[PDB]
């Protein structure tokens, strides 16, 4: 879970 | 420079190969080697056998710091500001909660980056939006819009990116001199992200938010080398905070220690990356080039203007999608349909619908390999 | 495993030039010197350790990184299972970027405004600033002190978690500063009081791989298996001398909790720290049995010094840490010293040592020295100790 995505 | 060279990056537990054959352009770190000035830096720190303790002592780093920001940017400030973070976001999250109470909001421009709203959402701040607009091509500030916010709302803090992801804006001194009059008038605090400062186009200058407006110590700067130089994994920023009561707060509750490595690393690419960094910008300047030509002969209904900074490109598809009622995420598009990876829509906040972002920080074989599949995925059945 | 390699930890190896907290930043942490303070070593990391890092650098890209598939984990938890019989499940492995920052995290999940935290004195100063970070209280237990022996004071413990209202133990096992290797009774002992008062406990074990020849360390979470409560971190940042590589360990078994952890901790790791740390769980045994052995015959050393040279100190070996804790208060009433003593040598003896004001609570007339040092620096640095205290 790449923290830049959502 | 090789900036063609192929590098294998499977089995170095990176995010961009296993966070998700495949052709690789969504997360935001370059395919091109962090250059080898950086990587001996850190050999010769190896070679001193001791891995211990460290603080940035002594005024040898702000010295190579602040003797980039003026050869650059003719933008000087003072040691006394210069405060270290563990990545730009990490800083973000501290200095959100420093800044802001609970019933207090955030504005940010959009389309954004993802974090700018995370960072708000960790200390429980809301965020208000202002859309960019895009009728010139290039896109531009709302000033009415922005004005009409922070007037009308408790917005406390704008937290801004300059030069822009996504959309690659490099603000000129009077966009960034006429939203910082807006900030001032309401006691708005500015948190100046310019972690794509050193990534732009030849025609292209930085100006600084703190150079533009001089005279406002609630402006705060964040650089880092972590995007110019391909460091993001040694997690080591910079941040110029000028209030002294911010910066009270910083020395007091922040607790900081620093990783050896890092900082060897940034200072290297500060004192001795400058012709690495000309020659990666030049390459990078030949894939806009390329991928200009690509859309508008392959893809003529995409929308897309050269981002003025950044090695990411904003790519407006919503005539494709619309046409073929594509009713998943872009990202899962072209994963199944092209064996490509970007970033869709969805990592952007708002002001994002039918449009993907592509890292191009790759070796130009690759990113027009990349292209044809995206192309070949979207005029299927098209006419 | 590295047994075959001889090891030269007599090895002088120069400091300056490297933004070392040890070298440099004395004045601002406690406030040609021979340096005895910080817990970090003067020995090499491990070339084991520095050959994994250069060659992560050959990969050329550094990237965002994270921990990904099972690698790490097996070779930790294989570490934990073959040395203390300790297994725990991938799931409740999460980093930090050291255990302080770790603490300073967990303090302010676990703890509301209104709640206290229990510490044991005295004790690693940063356990205190945690709570200071996060507006938690903190009350302090003095641990009972026989001739640099100490013990837990479970009558008092029991009292205070009884009658105050605490939320939170923070514990170093084995302990800094006094070295105690806690047996499993006294960890038991303690996780009673803990789970009959609905406390949670956070067990910092980075020194549980430093120590004495014949000790064998129990981690909290093995001695009392049964309580998700108890947190435990630990890192090869003491171990392995790879502090300023700031990855560490933590091992939550509260699903509460770490679901909460999982939301602020979004990742982000240092493909540097990480392999350094994974090369010293995987190859790092026989340089850290080499180091421990040569430690050992410092503290011989050192206690034949003190018995010696300064008859009237108070000093018992540790079980673990590579710190030596010593009551000095004999001097310091006949020199009629009223200033901190880590100033005192600095001043009088150019030396560094940690002074009871480093310590919390209950260090009176104590001094910290750190001895992970190669023995002909800590001869000289006793021989100025000494000078600096006899008549
Ligand atoms: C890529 C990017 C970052 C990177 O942040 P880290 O936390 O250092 O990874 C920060 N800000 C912006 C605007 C970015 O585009
Ligand atoms: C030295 C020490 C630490 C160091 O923790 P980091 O934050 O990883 O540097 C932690 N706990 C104890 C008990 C120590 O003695």
């Amino acid at each position: 879970h790449h923290h830049h995505h959502h | 420079y090789n900036f063609d060279e192929i590098i294998d990056r499977r089995y170095t537990n990176a995010m961009n190969v296993e966070g998700y054959e495949l052709i690789r352009m969504w997360v935001a770190d370059m395919d091109f080697g962090t250059p080898e000035v950086v990587l001996n830096a850190i050999r010769e720190r190896l070679n001193k056998k001791i891995l211990g303790y460290t603080n940035v002592f002594g005024s040898e780093y702000y010295e190579a710091f602040v003797s980039w920001t003026k050869k650059r940017y003719g933008f000087t400030f003072s040691q006394e500001h210069l405060v270290f973070s563990h990545g730009i976001v990490a800083g973000l999250i501290e200095l959100v909660g420093y800044i802001c109470d609970k019933d207090d909001k955030a504005l940010i421009v959009t389309p954004s980056y993802g974090p700018f709203k995370m960072a708000c959402d960790k200390n429980h701040i809301s965020t208000v939006y202002s859309p960019l607009i895009n009728h010139h091509g290039y896109y531009e500030i709302d000033f009415d819009d922005v004005r009409k916010k922070v007037e009308t709302e408790n917005i406390k803090l704008c937290i801004f990116a300059n030069p822009h992801n996504p959309t690659g804006r490099v603000w000129s001194e009077e966009e960034l001199a006429t939203l910082g009059q807006i900030m001032k008038e309401n006691d708005v605090w500015l948190i100046s992200d310019e972690i794509h400062c050193d990534i732009k186009r030849s025609g292209q200058s930085h100006i600084p938010f703190a150079k533009a407006v001089p005279d406002y110590d609630k402006i705060i700067t964040t650089m880092s080398q972590s995007k110019a130089f391909n460091i993001a994994g040694l997690m080591f920023s910079n941040i110029i905070i000028q209030n002294e009561s911010l910066l009270k707060t910083w020395n007091t509750h922040h607790f900081g220690t620093e990783n050896p490595l890092s900082v060897v690393a940034t200072q290297a690419a500060y004192e001795k990356g400058e012709g690495w960094l000309q020659a990666m910008n030049h390459y990078l300047d030949d894939n806009f080039n390329y991928l200009a030509d690509f859309l508008e002969k392959e893809l003529p209904h995409a929308e897309f203007k050269i981002p003025e900074a950044t090695y990411l490109a904003w790519v407006d598809l919503s005539y494709y999608i619309k046409e073929k009622d594509i009713d998943e995420s872009m990202a899962k598009f072209f994963i199944k349909n092209a064996g490509v990876i970007i970033e869709g829509a969805e990592q952007f906040v708002h002001n994002a619908e039918g449009h993907i972002r592509i890292n191009i920080a790759v070796p130009r074989e690759v990113m027009k390999k990349g292209l044809q599949k995206i192309k070949a995925a979207l005029v299927e059945n098209l006419y």
